[PDB]
């Protein structure tokens, strides 16, 4: 076994001890330790854990700061080297060459993956963390300073690509596989986006789009967004913008769904809205889009149109069995849910409040620190759990849809604005409303209403059509 | 076999709701937690000498999605309606939330209990006596808990089970 | 789901991350940036059954050479690669299949040997030559493209069928 330097001249060379060190019961998984001892370990001799960095990096803030990780690493990495043993003193004083075997053992078995393993947490850390540098432009020249000064052969590849990533990353495609199939189109036809509604934009592309438009949104959440619960605090606006415009899109086509039931008065016209809806939904199944699944399904439980039961009852029974299974996804806590999400191919889009949830519940139920022997040593399992969620989160993120944009109607939904100016408990009750007046409480007898669709309802249904 | 009840924690985000439902499932003596699995939100107690199962629905998190608030909160019997006591405007909030369980379960008459939460050791700017007197004027039990200590926890939860019981 | 191990060697160069990014994310990287280590994860179906895939993406460049152990233990199966139009790279193979055999001390490993880049005119590695080579491994021979994606789920899913009967 090597020797290491005197933990006097070099702090990372203490010994493990459980007053600095904590294992779970072929790695170790680190269930605390000082802050020292995590960065020995994220940059650790023996053995490679590309996942500990990224967990590490993800989660580091909680109990670190970037301008001292960024010390600590640059520390680890400035590695003295032993002097000459007794057998190269000899060699020295004959006038020959040193074996210098214990020198150049350590060199590569202990300098040489150390230091390439801190110049990976610095390539990740830009890569992949790059806000750090954003929010912190002397963070950055300290990066750029600390790279652009490293010296020695061995390490110089690398030193000389981090010193281009880091460029381009301040400054700053896909292949298929088999080509996307052609957009369908209903009575509203190409260009006339005056005309585009629920019912006369084809329900296959109205699906497509929604889901083009809310996979972009899902895979724009950065995990910045999600540590530290900070999207439920006081600068959520600031802090998760991009996890907020996604929740946003989501409960405004939940509305949506719901404006155009409940604003259609007449029965007869009113089921075939709601029938649109859940073909909507069937073709959100085949995309594996959970987030469209789960809109659609809320719009029915929802108080202004779960009530309907008389337009509940002309639902066709094979589309109330669609709806219902939909449903079951999320009853006892997701778990017909999450075993679906979990043997799927994907591309899909999940839900993401179930990880919102699991994140918050995570960092609020388990402890910053853990107090072993007089001393306090952070709480790294805690860290890993969250990890374990925005990894999962990240993964779903790399598949793209094979699904060609089609300009007006993604323009259409992302303009979409079902409650206009008014505030959501004024139109949270306006449809509750409107609810009532089309379909009035027992015992009241059932009003009749005139149709306002002066275009045929009859769907197109779907299945995909395709011509040569 | 036993009665399971389902119980629904409504309330405002980012004010320490979710450590209610935490402290109770929790292992009482280790300050862990552990959402993903099973048996985080479920929990066999005995209220009143009679056994039970207690199923808790806590969707804390998910508060920006205000769509959903229906479907949530359709699924419960019982309801855990939360503010914190130093943020007034999830107090102001609780109004809304209880108009909303009505609407849903088609009732002037839902098993719910006010919960005044303390998340921190900032200043109290709802005092219990406002929130008494909310509590009295809805006609429900109010129940203090401390996010820390995990004062006041068992009484929130065995409380609602009660007025589910005597519904 | 059952977890997959998949580990991706071979000379600097070859394109082992230009591979694994295809596979993860249907992009082509044309910068070159040399690996340390990266790690990736990919939920897949194969033959009707549904994968977690972990996949290591390793240093090619000889700088890293000593620090190789370390992921061949963990590896459940590997990826050769080498460059159809780099003769020097395929040379390098037989440096890693002994590695690998020697730190899992096993003759009956699973690989796939991968003959990247196939998307250029100007091969130097005959296709007859690395299938001999891959014979005497007794494994499959395929060839890559991770700039059009030639080959590449193949060569992927079938190290992963290989893992699954071993
Ligand atoms: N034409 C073509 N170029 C390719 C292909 N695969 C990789 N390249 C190019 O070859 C270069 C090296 O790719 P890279 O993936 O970084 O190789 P590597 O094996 O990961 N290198 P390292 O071992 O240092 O990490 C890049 O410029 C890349 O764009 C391919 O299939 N076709
Ligand atoms: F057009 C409709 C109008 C109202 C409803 N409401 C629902 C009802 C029932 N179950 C449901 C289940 C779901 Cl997921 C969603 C809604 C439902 C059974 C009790 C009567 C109503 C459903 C449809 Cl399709
Ligand atoms: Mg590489």
């Amino acid at each position: 076994q090597m020797r290491l330097p005197s933990a006097d001249v070099y702090r990372f060379a203490e010994p493990d001890s459980e007053e600095n060190i904590i294992f779970e019961e072929g790695i170790p998984i680190i269930k605390a330790g000082t802050v020292i001892k995590l960065i020995e370990r994220l940059t650790y001799h023996m053995y490679a854990d590309p996942n500990f960095v990224r967990t590490f990096l993800t989660t580091y803030r909680s109990f670190c700061k970037p301008q001292e990780l960024l010390s600590l690493i640059i520390e680890r990495f400035e590695i003295p080297e032993p002097e000459p043993t007794e057998a190269d003193r000899i060699a020295i004083e004959n006038g020959d060459q040193p074996l210098s075997a214990e020198l150049k053992r350590f060199r590569k078995e202990y300098i040489q993956p150390v230091q390439l393993r801190v110049l990976n947490v610095c390539r990740h850390w830009v890569e992949h963390h790059f806000y750090d540098f954003e929010r912190d432009a002397y963070l950055l020249q300290r990066m750029e300073e600390f790279i652009g000064t490293v010296r020695g052969k061995a390490m110089k590849k690398w030193v000389e690509s981090i010193t281009k990533i880091i460029q381009r990353k301040k400054i700053a495609n896909i292949t298929f596989q088999s080509s996307p199939p052609t957009v369908e189109w209903h009575i509203s036809r190409p260009g006339h986006i005056e005309t585009f509604d629920l019912l006369t934009l084809h329900p296959i592309e109205i699906a497509r789009q929604l889901t083009l438009l809310e996979s972009d949104l899902y895979r724009a959440v950065q995990p910045s967004e999600l540590v530290g619960s900070v999207w439920t605090k006081e600068d959520k606006e600031i802090n998760s913008p991009n996890l907020l415009k996604m929740i946003r899109h989501t409960t405004n086509l939940t509305l949506w769904f719901e404006k155009c039931i409940v604003e259609t008065e007449n029965l007869e016209e009113r089921v075939a809205v709601v029938s649109r809806i859940i073909e909507i939904l069937q073709v959100f199944q085949e995309l594996n889009n959970f987030n469209g699944v789960l809109e659609v399904v809320s719009a029915m439980n929802s108080s202004p149109v779960y009530r309907l039961d008389h337009t509940f009852e002309q639902i066709p029974s094979r589309q109330k069995k669609i709806l219902e299974e939909a449903h079951e996804l999320s009853e006892d806590h997701y778990k017909k849910y999450l075993a679906k999400l979990r043997s799927i191919n994907p591309p899909c889009v999940p839900f993401f409040g179930i990880y919102l949830t699991n994140i918050l519940k995570t960092e609020e139920g388990n402890p910053e620190v853990l107090k072993r022997h007089g001393k306090e040593l952070i709480n790294f399992s805690k860290r890993r759990k969250v990890a374990e969620i925005t990894g999962e989160i990240q993964q779903y993120q790399n598949q793209p849809y094979c699904l060609r944009v089609e300009s007006d109607i993604k323009r259409f939904f992302e303009n979409l604005n079902p409650m206009g100016n008014s505030m959501e408990k004024e139109f949270t009750d306006y449809l509750f409303n409107k609810s009532l007046e089309i379909e009035p409480r027992n015992p009241k007898p059932l009003p009749r209403f005139p149709k306002k669709y002066s275009y045929p309802l009859k769907s197109p249904g779907v299945r995909p059509s395709n011509p040569r | 076999g036993m009665t399971e009840y389902k119980l629904v924690v409504v309330g405002a985000g980012g004010v320490g709701k979710s450590a209610l439902t935490i402290q109770l499932i929790q292992n009482h003596f280790v300050d862990e937690y552990d959402p993903t699995i099973e048996d985080s939100y479920r929990k066999q107690v005995v209220i009143d000498g009679e056994t039970c199962l207690l199923d808790i629905l806590d969707t804390a998190g998910q508060e920006e999605y205000s769509a959903m608030r229906d479907q949530y909160m359709r699924t419960g019997e019982g309801f855990l309606c939360v503010f914190a006591i130093n943020n007034t405007k999830s107090f102001e909030d609780i109004h809304q939330y209880r108009e909303q369980i009505k609407r849903v379960k088609d009732s002037d008459d839902v098993p719910m209990v006010l919960v005044g939460n303390k998340c921190d050791l900032a200043a109290r700017t709802v005092e219990s006596r406002q929130a008494q007197d909310l509590a009295r004027s809805y006609g429900i039990p109010y129940i203090e808990t401390s996010a820390k200590t995990r004062q006041g926890v068992e009484d929130a939860f065995y409380t609602l089970v009660r007025e589910i019981r005597q519904h």
